[PDB]
């Protein structure tokens, strides 16, 4: 009853029959821009079904001695289908997102991925005093891996890391983890190019292990805008 | 008496405080008033106002011909004849206007700016051209079929001398900023360009190079926050006479 | 203001009344919005 | 036409627009009314309910800031062999240039003056004195003191006062004291009935004379005194706007000009220069 | 139905066919001084059609190098008519002034002057601490020139001059400027020979030129002064 | 005027006091509010939120190893697992979580904390475990016929993951206070234990050594008293680039 | 779900339980949510009316300190031949780190802030000299003085003020000033259209520059004077907590980590070692 | 306050609102007690 | 493109649903699969995990 669930947004739909009820970031749920808090006065346009819909990444391959993996939003999906192209040609951006992070194995198999939504995800250098660079941070569809898991990559922890929209995938509990993030900004549109609101991470707390036949476990992530809208409507960048 | 106790901040002087103080004259009775032409009230009344920018800021304009954009008759096609920066907190074209040294007293701003472009070429002069205000993110378009894709009006030389490109407020925040960092994303407004839509016609009498004068205002829908001193005046000594005043 | 000449009192940042059309238009026949200006 | 702004005006959405006989985006400059194209009217817009406020660009905030007039550095000390221990300063709010522009973007203003006075002092050690002061408001070309102890300073209708160094700035309002209604900023007129008189100077503008002096006798050694005067108007009133100050200021007596030597704000060029028309200062290199 | 207008005042008319509506100074009208304003007690003198009427000044030639012509008033009108004669025996006077800028050539011929009623013009002297002189200022029916139009020869800009009353003669569109001055300054009254209210610049932004027959292109200044009040009788100066 | 007096206190600045003070910018309008997802009004309300407690702090264990604690088929009986230190407002396996951190800018605390344990074996591995909560007064228990005595939770592996001891708020003064003494009547707040109930069991082809996650939570009935400085962050030096903030 | 909280919540007396598909003290971490298991449902409880206030923990409170954000010490003297009686401070709340991991406890934070400035001393002994300073508010990027005597110290519509160090501190607010409706603490994202841009800083979370001079002239001999600025936040609104900073703070500029040499809190172990996990530190040897 | 700038004002320490559910339990469909959460 | 992620459990099938998707009311055989009014589109099948 809460461990099965179906999301259909667009012409995309996603079944799962091991979930474990799903989370909404904040208890919020997604929305369009009010007129009362707007500040772009051009008519924005709202693609609807050709950006709001489930976009799948390039899965990973969840190893022993795996660190960790994380993807940033929207720089993930700047450049895939029509939220790609109306990202390059609008100058403000503005949208939630449906996050679906899936991972089988078998019965005789055991792993835990922390699933967590981070807001503001601001990296940090190791052992140096020099900022992380721009390529260090904008991996784009195939996101990066953590250095140093235990601190977040920022000197802080992944062990109170669960104050942020999380779920968990336990292998011998579900196969799924289930996101909803609303739009989360100081401003209430922003520049999709320059700055992510959210990154999501997927951590192996409890590394991947079993005794029966060896099999490539991979991890894969399916991320869908929700009520998009557009502003400063120009040419592609 | 009455217990008190003094608070941090006693005995300061913050320039920008605001009390009563003690009357120099007392029971002095102040000329009447009389009504004045012309009385403003509130900044933004000034900055609505539109004022010549100064597009031709090039080496070997010299005086007002910085003022005038000359177009010419084109031989070729979809030419681009000219694009303006548009920082009003930067130096460039539109910062010795109404609104562009007004704002230059404050630190944040907000709202529509409008730019009217009147031709001032003979009444047998024809022409077509296209105003383009792109939104930031990229590099100034050099080209039409760029341009063409932002904002824009296309205007026809007629009886009604004069155009007007809107620049809309398109801002991911509510106010941009000056931080003397052109490139910033808190900053760049993005830019506008002109091209020819078809091209400029005029018969053998005349003149076959003509002149634009284009202006810039705010709209009604313009704030401007946090007053800070104006960066277009300045001294290094005392005025002529300012000593002689204590003579 | 507990002095005794008025002009003594703290600043008055209370007047908001406005009428940019004197400088904006300071014609002496309104122009219509759309309509040909000429 | 009149009314009360407290925000910048909403927008409302729009529709397209084919209309036959309408162009809102054509205007004439030549009528001298500014453009009165609306966004709406230019593009396609969205309902917008604008809450920013208005407020800071009152004039009475504008203008309302106590800013230096008037910055005089003199010797205390024994004169006995230049200011003896007091000074005259002819009151003026041109000798400073950030508050004379502002006030010159005005051709009149009526407003009542805040007055502010700091004193610094720096032994020319063995500790600073704490001196008492004494600045007297002298009228327009009235009687001034020639000695640190004259007889003027008695003081009996002029309005004096009397601070020490340890106190807080001495502070004081002098109403708006103008025989019209309000002061002339810009005067295009000459002040007397001959013609050798001062262009550009009216005499009704000058809020008069500041006589400053230590009231303590001299002390053994000597001390640079420094009396720095603000001046905040409020209660402000202003007319008729005027373009700003480009070329540097070269006398507080007029508005005699003669620009920097190379632009920016040279005689020959305000705005700095570009390359040409079609070069995009400050182009983002993606 | 903008583009024509006549001008009656006294005994003296003008038409124009070629106007673009006229200007009212800070949208206000000229008016006799009232009784709640006024100063001087002695019963003022109100001629009305003797010097409330047009005044028309010699004419000057717009030429391709020509940096721009001014006039200050009430000083260009000192001398002229009863207007003149009511100045001269009177130590006060008041008045608001109609303003009528001619200026016609051929649809081959472009130009743009800018005509502006600048009011308290207190002009600047270039490179030099010394302030203009009484010769250097009044200038009378023949008016003067600009010397740096570029600053207002007052170091401020004309670029910004736009934001006193005026209008445009760009000669594709219009042959005439009108603007209409009310009584400006902060007295009811003052003494005309040593004040100037307004100064009425002309300045031409865009230079006049064509490839037609050259002729010589003339600029008309045609001045009618309103509402006329003059006290403090006596002998004339 | 008011005759008055200035009392001792007068002139001071204490950083905790709480005056209105002039303000900088006179007129100065303030971005509009914006709802934003996530907005906390009291701290009680983070450190309700479970985090992982750092139980397996040992030498040789290394980064996130700290955060789980693996446990074996065991050949033994009753099998003691692990016990787990309780002074949140010491160093141990609860000073990194959400309640220590926050607790940690307090100096006196009351409340029950909430302990909860995710089993992440395979599925195919069974087995029961027994939770003790301690209360103060000797040496913590190293037989389950010891610990068993106490507050507990026998907890049975299987659909529902996660089992949750409660650590009732038990103490005789109203709040409990951190001074350093970890033996300290007012500091102690007793053990946590774990034992085997019955044993990890597992087929041949599940790993037989499989980890818990344990993490903790303070309860709404929790109070945070006496604020100070955190022992949990210091400098010695200037941080790289504060000096440039200068220059 | 939103309720008004004024002390910690009540415990009810409960019974014995022995419910079959009853089971409180089972949860799912996997959910995300945190365990809802009560006391009341774990063991026996009694009633208890609790007292106990929870105003102390309110973010206004916890965030409502004047934390130390800045000390600067310079040399008060004839700089003939450096901070040559003046300095200009980047406002940041970086640099000191008690005020730093607070605040980075946060996302984002809505707040006005009040400034206290104290001055202190030292002679380089003939007493302790009373001076003016002045401390000038200089907008982001702005234009900033170069000498302890330019014009730009006239402060024409900056903000300025000016106390004596004889004064109570010098105290004033800077209003939420933010372009944005909250600030930023942490930034993921580039402050400018280029690839080169600092990562990390959005230039919209930065108060501005101060800018500090003694007004007086130099004194015979030398001082070292230091001033030390305060920030306490007011009307404070936060949103999204976060994991608080363990490691060592390296730079103002971004969130690099090294740790520290040994635990506790070392890159490789936060919390200190204990002999193993059965190992009970502290244990009571009664 | 007697500053004209309600942001002047002393610090506002009455807002007793709160909401842990938003970071506690923010899951689409919500737990009952003692029912098994799977 | 469209598409459904199918997730093995105790549901054992899923369905994927070829909406009518055309220009025309009607589609027509021909012979000719290249044809504008034949060819439907495809259908393929990839690991999702
Ligand atoms: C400081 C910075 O970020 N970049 C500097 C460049 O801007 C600078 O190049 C010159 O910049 C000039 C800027 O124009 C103003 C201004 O500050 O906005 C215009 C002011 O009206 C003017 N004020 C006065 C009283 O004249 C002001 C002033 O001249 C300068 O501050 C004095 O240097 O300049 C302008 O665009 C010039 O045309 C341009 O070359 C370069 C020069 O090397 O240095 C950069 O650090
Ligand atoms: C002071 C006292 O009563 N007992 C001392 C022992 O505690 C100490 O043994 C070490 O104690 C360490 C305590 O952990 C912290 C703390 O003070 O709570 C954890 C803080 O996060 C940490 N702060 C920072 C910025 O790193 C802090 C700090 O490192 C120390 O104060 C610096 O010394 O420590 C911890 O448990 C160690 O693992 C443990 O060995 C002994 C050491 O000889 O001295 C006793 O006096």
């Amino acid at each position: 009853s809460d461990r099965v669930l179906q999301l259909k947004l667009g012409n995309s739909a996603i079944v799962t029959q091991e979930a474990a009820n799903y989370c909404c970031a904040y208890g919020e749920w997604p929305n369009y821009l009010p007129d009362h808090e707007a500040v772009a006065i051009d008519k924005p346009t709202q693609p609807e079904t050709s950006t709001d819909r489930f976009y799948t990444l390039r899965s990973v391959k969840w190893e022993s001695n795996s660190t960790g993996w994380w993807w940033k939003l929207p720089d993930a999906l700047n450049n895939i289908g029509m939220f790609g192209q109306n990202v390059q040609y609008h100058y403000l951006y503005r949208s939630g997102f449906l996050i679906h992070v899936q991972c089988n194995a078998t019965k005789f198999h055991q792993g835990a991925l922390l699933v967590v939504a981070i807001p503001e995800h601001q990296r940090g250098a190791h052992d140096t005093t020099t900022s992380p660079g721009f390529n260090d941070i904008m991996k784009g569809e195939r996101g990066g891996t953590f250095n140093h898991p235990y601190v977040l990559d920022d000197g802080t922890s992944i062990a109170c890391a669960t104050i942020f929209p999380h779920q968990w995938i336990n292998l011998r509990t579900n196969n799924s983890a289930t996101i909803v993030l609303p739009w989360m900004n100081v401003a209430p549109m922003d520049f999709p190019l320059r700055h992510n609101q959210w990154t999501l991470a997927v951590i192996p707390v409890v590394p991947l292990g079993t005794r029966t036949m060896s099999s490539v476990v991979p991890i894969t992530v399916s991320i869908a805008p929700m009520c998009c809208e557009f502003n400063g409507l120009r040419h592609a960048i | 008496g009455v217990p008190t106790y003094l608070l941090p901040g006693s005995g300061q002087f913050l320039t920008t405080d605001d009390h009563s103080s003690a009357p120099v004259l007392p029971c002095f009775n102040p000329t009447p008033e009389m009504h004045i032409p012309g009385q403003i009230r509130n900044m933004l009344e000034m900055i609505q106002v539109e004022s010549m920018m100064e597009i031709n800021n090039t080496d070997g304009a010299n005086g007002m011909e910085r003022l005038r954009v000359d177009i010419s008759v084109q031989a070729d096609l979809d030419q681009l004849l000219f694009n303006i920066p548009l920082d009003i907190q930067l130096d460039g074209p539109l910062r010795n206007t109404l609104v562009g040294n007004i704002s230059r007293y404050y630190t944040h701003w907000s709202g529509s700016l409008e730019m009217t472009f009147m031709f001032c070429g003979s009444f047998m002069a024809t022409g077509k051209l296209i105003l383009c205000y792109t939104p930031p993110g990229g590099s100034c378009p050099t080209t039409r079929e760029t341009a063409m894709l932002g904002t824009h009006i296309v205007w026809d030389f007629g009886l009604q001398s004069s155009i007007t490109l809107i620049i809309p407020w398109i801002s991911g925040s509510h106010y941009r900023m000056f931080n003397s960092d052109a490139k910033s994303t808190n900053a760049n407004v993005g830019y506008v360009t002109c091209f020819m839509q078809t091209n400029l016609i005029v018969p053998s009498e005349s003149s076959d190079t003509c002149s634009l004068i284009g202006f810039i205002a705010a709209k009604d829908d313009f704030s401007l926050r946090l007053m800070r001193d104006s960066p277009d005046i300045g001294q290094s000594n005392h005025l002529h006479g300012a000593e002689a005043a204590y003579q | 203001n507990f002095y005794k000449d008025s002009y003594a009192a703290s600043a008055s940042k209370q007047d908001f009344s406005q009428d940019p059309s004197k400088f904006t238009e300071p014609v002496v026949e309104g122009l219509k919005a759309g309509a040909p200006v000429l | 036409v009149e009314s009360i702004i407290k925000t910048a005006t909403d927008t409302v959405k729009s529709e397209i627009n084919a209309e036959l006989g309408v162009v809102p985006s054509l205007n004439a400059v030549e009528t001298g009314a500014t453009s009165n194209t609306e966004p709406e009217e230019a593009i396609q817009t969205r309902t917008v309910i604008n809450q920013h406020g208005v407020s800071e660009t009152l004039v009475e905030n504008f203008l309302g800031r106590a800013a230096l007039v008037s910055k005089k550095s003199f010797e205390y000390k024994n004169h006995a062999s230049t200011h003896k221990n007091f000074f005259k300063w002819t009151i003026n709010t041109k000798s400073f240039v950030q508050l004379r522009r502002k006030l010159e973007l005005f051709t009149y203003l009526r407003f009542d003056a805040e007055i502010t006075i700091l004193t610094t002092v720096a032994v020319n050690y063995m500790g600073l004195p704490d001196l008492t002061l004494q600045a007297m408001f002298v009228p327009t070309g009235a009687l001034t003191p020639k000695e640190q102890d004259s007889f003027h300073w008695q003081s009996g209708s002029n309005a004096s006062v009397f601070f020490k160094i340890s106190d807080p700035p001495a502070r004081m309002t002098i109403p708006f004291m103008c025989i019209n209604s309000a002061y002339s900023v810009f005067y295009d007129g000459f002040a007397g009935f001959e013609k050798n008189g001062l262009y550009g100077i009216n005499p009704a503008d000058t809020i008069g004379n500041l006589c400053v002096r230590i009231v303590n006798e001299h002390q053994p050694v000597g001390f640079t005194v420094t009396v720095r005067v603000y001046m905040k108007p409020k209660h402000i009133k202003a007319w008729a706007p005027r373009p700003p100050r480009t070329m540097p200021y070269m006398s507080i007596a007029n508005a005699n000009y003669k620009g920097r030597d190379t632009a920016p704000n040279t005689l020959n060029a305000i705005i700095g220069n570009r390359a040409s028309v079609t070069t995009m200062p400050h182009n983002i290199v993606t």
